[PDB]
């Protein structure tokens, strides 16, 4: 569920989203802590899902690092609320 | 976790992103800077949604 009172792009063409974006800014959490140069890549399934692959440079390690998740929306694909589980 | 796209622009570059409550919070681009006018606007949009942008990390981005 989307947190109470916020928007949810609700005309979203799913097709047009995916590819690469570039993460400007974030909150921090202990998952991306630390990590620079952070993408996130989407391609869509056949079974209707989305595979994420989120990268970014680890200075600490020195290596490039990067993590797959798998996203399913919520209700109708028009309606950008999905939810992604990382394997 | 929830993933939300909160707001996009018209041509898809541009995106604030939300997980499951307002302490989860990413800006998104097409392109790894942004200009000015686009991080007033998200913040502007961030902040009327109840989101605390005092929270934001910049990640640093070839650029």
């Amino acid at each position: 569920t989307p947190p109470r009172g916020v928007t949810v792009v609700n005309n979203f063409d799913c097709k047009r989203y995916l590819g690469t974006w570039y993460e400007i800014a974030r909150f921090d959490h202990r998952f991306e802590r630390g990590l620079e140069k952070v993408t996130a890549t989407y391609s869509l399934r056949d079974d209707g899902g989305l595979n994420v692959i989120n990268k970014g440079y680890n200075p600490d390690r020195g290596m490039w690092q990067q993590s797959e998740g798998k996203a399913y929306f919520t209700g109708a694909p028009t309606r950008a609320a999905l939810k992604v589980s990382f394997f | 976790g929830g993933y939300n796209v909160i707001a996009l622009d018209r041509e898809y570059r541009h995106a604030l992103v939300c997980g499951p409550d307002r302490d989860y919070l990413w800006i998104l681009s097409r392109t790894p800077t942004i200009s000015d006018e686009v991080k007033q606007e998200m913040l502007a949009v961030a902040t009327r949604e109840g989101f605390d942008v005092s929270k934001f990390i910049w990640v640093q981005q070839p650029g």
